[PDB]
């Protein structure tokens, strides 16, 4: 299991620093609104040609009331990232409580949560634009693919143990 | 204006504008994916 | 395709002297069963199981797919 | 067994615990709908250069040229617009010379020059030639 | 032509509610088991 | 068997006998063609 | 009208490429295997 | 075992020799191109009446040019040629080593892949055309179905030589 725990402290610490990144910056959409080529993100529109390289304004988000209030407020990347950071807790709490086998569980709980909130947040960000996707886009993507498998590799551990257990 | 300047213009009879014209010119074998978004398959696969 | 596809099901279920009474129902008669109903969207009596048999279902899933509802899209408006 | 569910065919094996069957059918709800809008009109999606004058600007593979004298080559002479001023400055030193004798000559250039060269013209003329025979010709953008 | 996320989000938003719905079962229902276990 | 094949809903049995595989087959085809023809313009006829 | 082999080629070559790629799995699967054997 | 043989060694030999016809005839395509009615296989057009019936003019070929390049090269019914002739070797040299199961495993995968290629070369012969098919065009596809049968034999021939090594 030791390969195993390795795999998935890796992959969580990958996962929560992937999504913290890519809430961060500012490369999430290549449109041009400002009309000179600007990368947009969560938050901040910045020029990336023009007399104006280096500028970032403030996005204006504003049935439809709640898909621009869900947008602006940003509610499911940064629970994500919350939920992310709760399953790398959990991660390490379980090596100081060998005993209690729950905490992983609540880890790959967390990291499924995690995913799919990660989801549900580039649904509402894609619903919300309507051009081309930065790398802080694809930055969240990488970041649910990781928190997938390392849910996946966590709940497996949580059934390694209690099928060692029961023998 | 430079026309103008030595003969006299009537008002315009006709409009009209700079343009450009050039030469005149089946999907790719991923044509199959058109009918969905790049999005909506992205998603489908998440 | 479907002879192919037929052909290299079997193939790939059955060669390995690892895996094997047989390790499946995959013999050539049953990959050109399975394929058939496949194709036809009328369920199989069985699936593959191993990665390499499983692959080609799912290639053959999306095959089948693709050409079946362009089928009925035309001749939709062929009608 | 998510595999064979949306390509609509399905496996050897169900849930059958009542979380893996909600799962199941929120996931078969889901192949139906977005099969259902996908292939609806599949056959049909699968029978089915330059977009203005800064696309002329920023390229070097198409040549473009003007009548030898007349409105649109001194508009091009003397405007301040940037995109304008670089279409100018490619012109003047172009070679061989781009400014044409007459329109006919240029429509000519740009129907045997098998799409390496672009004609500026007044808009009614580019609109009666684009409807003549061979209509081997067609105006781009505003 | 291409149909667009927007016009879809709805059936994604059902599936995610779903697979939380799903999760919340399995988790209650092993919690009550658990705490079953305990007593017993 | 047949009901269900040609209600394109499968059951819980199916052939093994090489003629009951081609009388399965061809029953197979007979149903896509006709339910392909049928369903193609089922709500036009419903809501005329 | 109806839709020919131009419009459909790519299918056609995907699931090819899937026949090698599965093909190529197996194979790699039972020459270590075969090898996991020799040395055994 | 003996029947079984002779029917790979029959069949091997028959889909070589079709394939090998296909590719070197000239009775592909009936189609009035060059407009006079001609038949054209893969390398050249000969006019099949009129005139100057008999003369023979080479193919003018020249994510299109790449289609087109594929065609004109004929790089896959040539190696479906290849490979027929190296599943024929395998089954051939198997007689020699008696002992060595894995030379009719090779035939067999031989055999599979060069139908495979033959089905891609058909494809692409189709496609890049855009009338009648002649002869030759029937010969690779005949011999697309004979080298499947006959690498259907070969790996049978494989499974019993090993079930008869298991016991």
């Amino acid at each position: 299991r030791g390969v195993q725990m390795l795999l998935t402290t890796v992959g969580a610490f990958a996962a929560f620093s992937l999504m913290t990144i890519a809430v961060g910056t500012d490369y999430w959409l290549y449109s041009r609104g400002v009309e000179v080529m600007t990368h947009s993100g969560l938050w901040r529109t910045c020029c990336l040609e023009g007399n104006f390289k280096g500028l970032c304004k403030q996005i204006d988000h504003f049935a439809e009331y709640f898909l621009r209030a869900v947008r602006a407020s940003s509610i499911f990347p940064i629970l994500s990232v919350i939920l992310l950071f709760m399953g790398g807790l959990c991660i390490a709490a379980s090596e100081f409580y060998k005993t209690r086998h729950n905490i992983i569980l609540s880890a790959g709980i967390f990291f499924v949560s995690a995913g799919l909130s990660n989801i549900i947040g580039i649904i509402v960000y894609i619903s919300a634009n309507a051009y081309s996707y930065g790398w802080s886009f694809y930055f969240g993507a990488l970041s649910f693919i990781i928190a997938e498998m390392v849910g996946v590799l966590a709940v497996h551990m949580f059934i390694d143990r209690h099928k060692q257990l029961r023998a | 204006l430079v026309r103008e300047e030595v003969i006299d213009f009537s008002k315009p009879f006709m409009s009209l504008g700079i343009s450009i014209m050039i030469k005149k010119p089946k999907p790719g074998v991923f044509s199959f994916l058109d009918p969905l978004a790049y999005e909506i398959w992205m998603c489908i696969v998440f | 395709a479907y002879i192919g596809v037929s052909v290299v099901l079997f193939l790939v279920s059955r060669f390995s002297p690892y895996e094997w009474d047989p390790p499946n129902e995959f013999g050539i008669f049953n990959s050109l069963w399975f394929s058939l109903g496949a194709f036809m969207q009328q369920g199989c009596d069985i699936s593959p199981r191993s990665l390499s048999g499983r692959i080609v279902g799912g290639v053959w899933w999306f095959f089948t797919l693709i050409i079946i509802s362009s089928y009925t899209a035309n001749l939709a408006a062929f009608l | 067994f998510s595999l064979g569910a949306f390509m609509q065919q399905g496996c050897d094996i169900s849930p059958r615990s009542l979380s893996g069957r909600i799962v199941g059918g929120v996931w078969w709800f889901f192949t139906l709908i977005i099969i259902s809008s996908y292939t609806a009109n599949l056959a049909a999606f699968l029978t089915v250069p330059i977009e203005s004058a800064e696309d002329l600007a920023k390229q070097t593979e198409i040549a473009y040229g003007t009548l030898d004298s007349g409105s649109t080559k001194e508009f091009f002479r003397r405007s301040k617009i940037a995109v304008y001023e670089k279409m100018w400055s490619y012109m003047k030193s172009a070679e061989p010379s781009v400014f044409t004798k007459t329109t006919a000559d240029g429509v000519a250039r740009v129907r045997k020059s098998k799409g390496k060269f672009a004609f500026l013209l007044e808009s009614t003329m580019n609109e009666y030639i684009e409807q003549r025979k061979p209509c081997d010709t067609m105006k781009v953008g505003g | 032509s291409a149909l667009s996320l927007s016009n879809v989000a709805g059936v994604f938003y059902i599936l995610v509610g779903g697979l939380g719905l799903a999760m919340m079962v399995a988790l209650i229902e092993f919690c009550y088991k658990s705490r079953a276990e305990s007593k017993r």
